[PDB]
């Protein structure tokens, strides 16, 4: 009778109970590449090698069905400690997800875990429903990936989606080549999860890049210090906003597409006329790259230095921005109108994988 | 009573003929390309500027350019005359247009030197050139009196049902063409007029299938001809095709950027590459073919970083025409590449373009026949391509220059 929602993404899997507020998990979306034989998921925050961390999801795209199983497998028994036998089951996807990757989740779903009913939801859409809200654009940035969705009456606008190959987990990487720039080795994957921290607590975007950029060299102010786990403290400085700077100006890490503000107005570009004005008055962020502090407000100039200056420009960061894909699929799984949309077991047997296409 | 192929050097004529057939001709022009073509005469330089180089931008930049209403109703009034058998059109070339980058004789000197002769032959000779864009073009051979700005006259051969629009300009006869196509010059030879030296050359236009910025009518011909290219795969060949395409490309891509098949094998990676050209070969391209690929730096010796890949200043253009200009870019890897010849956000940035004409029988495919395809009315083209670079081009995006490469697909 209570729905699970499962959240898959590139580096982070969230998962959870319909009518909950927060997934009850959330843990790493790896498993790995043998020499008992494979551990998953934050277990495998151990032997990451010689039976090593592979990424069955990447850039937001199902590729490793074969690990993606394991994942599910993880997620349903080591995590949740739930049988998928009982229990209908959202499942979210990538905008721009293939119909034949759609229906292999399906078919997994269904002949592997038995589910009694299933749905796939599309997670730029979900998050615009967590925040009441089934018109506008909505920034998602994870870890392997970030879109610009456009959405006008809960239907995304497929042609207008952009994608950038871009995203935290090349943040982690450019915070690394810059801080050992400084002196610091930060190199091995083990300190890629230092720098992680590090980007996580201490980055954020400048209002004015060049701005910041002459504070930094002329004064103290902006220095922050970190405590490695062997207890040296090292110092950051122009690093805390050159990092997420990238976002904006992918040429930082030899990148030569369009920034996010150029990507979202490239998107609301692609879309017809009468729909813009609905479209800058709710931009939507989430995902766990949008988190950093500045990010809304700069989103705001640039937006703003675009459009034609009698455009009302909204940006809506909601603090739990970062689990906001996984609390659209709890509103979505629980709302009662939402009851028709399951497919159950026995119309997949009937009409096969390609039912997962109902028009929503 | 019917018009030779070829009017030489018969002034007298051509204009008789030629003002007959704009008056017939001028009958049949709606009242949008009346307008077009009025609007034309007080502007041809700026409106056939914009008519070579529009392609190149974001769609909803095309759409809003307030030059684009002109730009499709000047190319309608032409393609609605269709000529119903070959004509032979003459006009002056600059060398630069065929990447001869300097005097062939001053305008002043009357002999075009032995030597200059035949560097200008091994330039020019052996290539198709690219063509587009409005272009004004006489029905003669110029003579005594007639304006002769450069030292290169194009004698071309304009195939059956090539559009063209004679029209009068007041006093005199003229002539408009939309060049849509690649040139051969077959032979130069020189010839004298009013006392000087020129070079004539015999060029004829080889077509290709190009639809610029037309990314539906590139999609409708894709899936027209490779919707059942997907079926005609082995099992192996479809897997590792599925592999690539889904996000294998990077790592089969790297291999053969260090020439790993060579410098350390790989034999999971070898298949892999083995069958994507073998499956590359299944339907070979059924058309002679324009594609569009946006390069990085990195293809081209160079980095986002390099002082030589600033294209605002002219040396750096100088100097990567130079180096690329006349030259053959072997592809290591495979090479993707679009039908569409638009700005798109995953390359907004890039500076180098890349058209390139894909002989009719090579092998590709148009991988954006199968749904969901990250890549954009995608063409895939085999591994260790070669591209023979013609022509180099510059283009203002915004504030910043870009480069068109003239290319094509030897093999
Ligand atoms: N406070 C923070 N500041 C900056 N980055 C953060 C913060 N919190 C999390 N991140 C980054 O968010 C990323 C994960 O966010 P999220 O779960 O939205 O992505 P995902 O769904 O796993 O992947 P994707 O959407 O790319 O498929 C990681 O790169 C992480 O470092
Ligand atoms: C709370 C939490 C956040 C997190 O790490 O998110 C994800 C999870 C992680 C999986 C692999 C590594 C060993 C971590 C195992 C446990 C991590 C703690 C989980 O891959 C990321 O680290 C990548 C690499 S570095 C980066 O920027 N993205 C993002
Ligand atoms: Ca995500």
């Amino acid at each position: 009778t209570t729905a699970l929602v499962c959240d898959n993404g590139s580096g982070l899997v969230k998962a959870g109970f319909a009518g909950d507020d927060a997934p009850r998990a959330v843990f790493p979306s790896i498993v790995g590449r043998p020499r008992k034989d494979s551990y998953v998921g934050d277990e495998a925050q151990s032997k990451r090698g010689i039976l090593t961390l592979k990424y069955p999801i990447e850039h937001g795209i199902i590729t490793n069905w074969d690990d993606m199983e394991k994942i599910w497998h993880h997620t349903f028994y080591n995590e949740l400690r739930v049988a998928p036998e009982e229990h209908p089951t959202l499942l979210t996807e990538a905008p721009l997800n293939p119909k034949a990757n759609r229906e292999k989740m399906t078919q997994i779903m269904f002949e592997t875990f038995n589910v009694p009913a299933m749905y796939v939801a599309i997670q730029a859409v979900l998050s615009l429903y967590a925040s009441g809200r089934t018109t506008g654009i909505v920034l998602d940035s994870g870890d392997g990936v970030t879109h610009n969705v456009p959405i006008y009456e809960g239907y995304a606008l497929p042609h207008a989606i952009m994608r950038l190959d871009l995203a935290g987990r090349d943040l982690t990487d450019y915070l690394m080549k810059i801080l050992t720039e400084r002196g610091y080795s930060f190199v091995t994957t083990a300190e890629r999860e230092i720098v992680r921290d590090i980007k996580e607590k201490l980055c954020y975007v400048a209002l004015d890049f060049e701005n910041e950029m002459a504070t930094a060299a002329s004064s103290s102010s902006l220095e922050k210090s970190y405590e490695l786990p062997d207890g040296q403290v090292i110092t950051i400085g122009n690093e805390r906003f050159r990092c997420p700077e990238t976002l904006f100006q992918p040429s930082f890490i030899g990148m030569e597409s369009a920034g996010i503000h150029e990507t979202t107005y490239n998107s609301i570009m692609k879309c017809d006329i009468d729909i813009r004005k609905d479209l800058y008055a709710n931009n939507v962020m989430s995902g766990g790259t949008t988190m950093y502090p500045g990010i809304a407000d700069r989103m705001q100039k640039e937006i703003t230095a675009l459009a034609p200056s009698t455009m009302k420009i909204k940006i809506i960061a909601p603090p739990e921005r970062k689990y906001s894909v996984w609390i659209g699929g709890s509103i979505l799984a629980s709302l009662s109108t939402f009851q028709q949309m399951w497919i159950t077991k026995q119309e997949y047997d009937e009409a096969g994988p390609s039912i997962v296409h109902r028009k929503c | 009573i019917e018009r030779p192929e070829d009017f030489l050097k018969d002034k007298e004529n051509a204009i008789q003929w030629e003002k007959k057939e704009a008056e017939r001709v001028e009958k049949n022009l709606d009242t949008l390309e009346k307008e077009a073509l009025e609007l034309y005469k007080k502007d041809s330089e700026q409106i056939s500027n914009y008519s070579q180089t529009r392609q190149y931008f974001y769609d909803y930049q095309i759409e809003s350019n307030p030059r684009e209403k002109e730009y499709k109703n000047l190319r309608n009034a032409i393609s609605k005359n269709k000529i119903d058998k070959p004509i032979n059109v003459y006009y002056f070339e600059s060398p630069e247009k065929f990447a001869f980058n300097k005097e062939i004789r001053t305008e002043n000197q009357n002999e075009i030197s032995l030597e200059k002769f035949n560097e200008l032959k091994e330039t020019i000779q052996d290539k198709l050139f690219k063509q587009d864009g409005f272009k004004d073009v006489s029905l003669y051979e110029p003579g005594n009196g007639d304006e002769k700005p450069t030292p290169l006259l194009i004698h071309l051969k304009l195939p059956k049902n090539t559009g063209m629009l004679p029209y009068i300009n007041s006093n005199d006869v003229k002539t408009l063409i939309e060049q849509d196509y690649s040139i051969k010059i077959d032979k130069i030879v020189r010839i004298v007029i009013e006392g000087k030296q020129y070079i004539k050359a015999e060029a004829s236009i080889v077509n290709s299938l190009d639809f610029k910025d037309d990314v539906s009518k590139g999609d409708l011909w894709g899936k027209e001809n490779y919707s059942d290219w997907s079926n005609k795969l082995t099992p192996n060949e479809l897997a590792d095709v599925n592999d690539y395409m889904r996000g294998g490309y990077t790592a089969i891509n790297n291999y053969l950027i260090s020439n790993g098949p060579l410098n350390n094998p790989n034999p999971e990676l070898d298949s892999k590459v083995n069958n994507i050209e073998n499956a590359l070969k299944l339907t070979p391209i059924p058309s002679n073919l324009i594609v569009y690929r946006r390069s990085g730096p990195q293809e081209f010796g160079l980095t986002l970083t390099s002082p030589e890949y600033d294209f605002n200043k002219i040396e750096n253009i100088d100097a990567f025409k130079e180096k690329w200009e006349g030259k053959v870019i072997t592809y290591p890897n495979f090479i993707s590449t679009s039908i569409g010849s638009v700005n798109m956000s995953a390359f907004a940035k890039r500076k180098i373009i890349l058209r390139i004409n894909i002989p009719k029988d090579s092998p590709g495919a148009y991988l954006s026949a199968i749904p969901g395809y990250a890549g954009e009315y995608e063409v895939l083209l085999n591994h260790g391509s070669k591209f023979k670079i013609n022509k180099v081009d510059s283009y203002k995006d915004g504030t910043v220059t870009k480069l068109i490469l003239d290319a094509t697909l030897i093999n």
